[PDB]
Formats: C-alpha cells, structure tokens, sequence
C-alpha cells in the first residue's frame, strides 16, 4: 500500500549507465524507500534523485510511514 | 534481475 521506509546504505553502489533506472548512493547515506516486497527497491535520495536500488546493499532503519 | 554481489567485507 502507501508505506515509505527509511534505509541506511551498508556500502556504496554505483549504478550502471546501461541500466538507467538504477541510482547510485554512498555508504551510510540515508534513503527513503518503498515497494520493499521484492529484491530491488524504489529509492529517493536527499538530492531528489529517484530510481531503484539493490536491497542487499541497505538496512531498514525506520518506517512504515504514510 | 539478480542482485549484485555484496562488496568486500
């Protein structure tokens, strides 16, 4: 449903240019995430960047929130 | 799509 969560990156990730729906992030960066039922999650960075992320690279730290 | 391997620990 509508829930958003907060995740902390355990490691950096560099998205490929070839798969242009992924986003990169830094180790210890806090991300807002949703659609966490599967392996690739929807993320938003503080800078407004939006895309999908590998869920094994992050840890859930807060949520759910409406 | 498979998940990437975790980096070096």
């Amino acid at each position: 449903d509508n829930f958003i969560y907060k995740a902390k990156a355990l490691y950096p990730y560099d998205a490929d240019d070839d798969d242009a729906y992924e986003i990169s992030f830094e180790q210890n960066e806090i991300l807002q995430v949703s659609d966490i039922e599967g392996r690739w999650w929807k993320a938003r960075r503080a800078n407004g960047e939006t895309g999908i992320i590998p869920s094994n690279y992050v840890q859930l730290i807060d949520g759910p929130e409406e | 799509k498979p998940l990437p391997p975790l980096p070096l620990a």
